[PDB]
DNA sequence: CCGAGCAGCATACATTACTTGTGAGCGGATAAC
DNA sequence: GTTATCCGCTCACAATGCCACACGCGCTGCTCGG
């Protein structure tokens, strides 16, 4: 009643949801630093760490 | 008998005992502290009980 | 009248430009242009224009690390800490910063001016090594550096020529290692 | 202008994570003169 | 008050042997390069 298991989808989101913070994190900071209305999303992130 | 130990009295000397706990050596205002605990619980993003 | 003292954040490897703009960056969100007033990362220029690298070179006074003038009040810690990539403060006792010495701060200052006015070629060479010869005229030779000069940098080296040793003007550009 | 090497980077953060069992040095409470 | 006394706090430090097999082993934006 206590001990769960956890099969090949959830734990394989979990780690894209870690994978994906920190690209979150990096993207964040480009539009900061970027600028605003010049950009098309499709460089401020990488599928590099994904 | 716990009320008798605890040491503080106040709120916002709750929030600096914690934020000294949470990662010693760091200089406690209000906004820091605040914000450290409200990041421990009470976020979306920082914490979720799935 | 208390007087923004600088003071000095260590960044990683190679981003403290990065940082520094990012740090100019923070300073127009949070608007402190007044506490947040100069922030320095400086750096040196070696030119040597031939010999694999062409023409230029950049070093660093010391890397790592970034140099602001900021003031002392946490919120401008945090906002001096929460910028992207720094580690924390380098200086006294950590979440209590102290700032570089008014001293260093003008012996740097002048270390700035120095390498600002006068592009000039490091990597020098020493009287009394030897070292072979890339040019033209003396291709494969090898000589012993007998007098080097730095403004007319031209070398004057002695090697065998007509068998007794003999001192030529080979240009930098025209000497091999060391 | 991008391909091929490099120098010092917990990727910057919040990473992180229950008991393991035992000894040993250590700092705050404690009995006595 | 002080001086020695003691008790909980935190950290170091150990975890059978082999065998076999498998897999992997930085990088990355700055730097040397044409």
């Amino acid at each position: 009643g206590n001990r769960r298991i956890r099969s090949v989808g959830e734990m394989a989101e979990n780690q894209f949801r870690v994978g994906l913070v920190r690209v979150e994190r990096a993207v964040k900071e480009r539009l900061s630093l970027g600028d605003l209305d010049t950009l098309m999303p499709q460089d401020m992130i990488n599928a590099k760490p994904i | 008998e716990t009320l008798r130990v605890d040491p503080t009295n106040d709120r916002l000397s709750a929030l600096v005992e914690i934020y000294r706990m949470m990662r010693p050596g760091e200089p406690p205002t209000r906004e820091a502290a605040e914000s450290l605990f409200e990041n421990l619980f009470f976020s979306e993003d920082r914490y979720d009980l799935s | 009248a208390p007087k923004k003292r600088w003071y000095v954040v260590q960044a990683f490897s190679g981003f403290e430009g990065r940082v520094a703009t990012s740090l100019r960056e923070h300073i127009k969100l949070h608007n402190m242009e007044d506490l947040f007033g100069e922030v320095m990362v400086p750096t040196e220029e070696v030119v040597e224009i031939r010999g694999g690298q062409r023409r230029k070179s950049e070093r660093k006074f010391f890397p790592g690390y970034v140099l602001v003038q900021m003031v002392m009040n946490d919120a401008s810690w945090h906002l001096v800490r929460s910028v992207p990539r720094v580690m924390g403060f380098i200086g006294g006792t950590s979440d209590r910063p102290a700032p570089i010495s008014d001293k260093e701060v003008d012996a740097i200052m002048n270390r700035l001016q120095q390498v600002g006015d006068k592009p000039r070629p490091k990597t020098l060479f020493e009287p009394g090594e030897m070292v072979r010869v890339n040019d033209g005229p003396f291709a494969d030779f090898n000589g012993v550096v007998e007098e080097v000069d730095y403004e007319k940098s031209r070398l004057k080296v002695s090697v065998s020529i007509f068998g007794r040793a003999t001192p030529v003007e080979l240009d930098f550009s025209q000497v091999e290692k060391a």
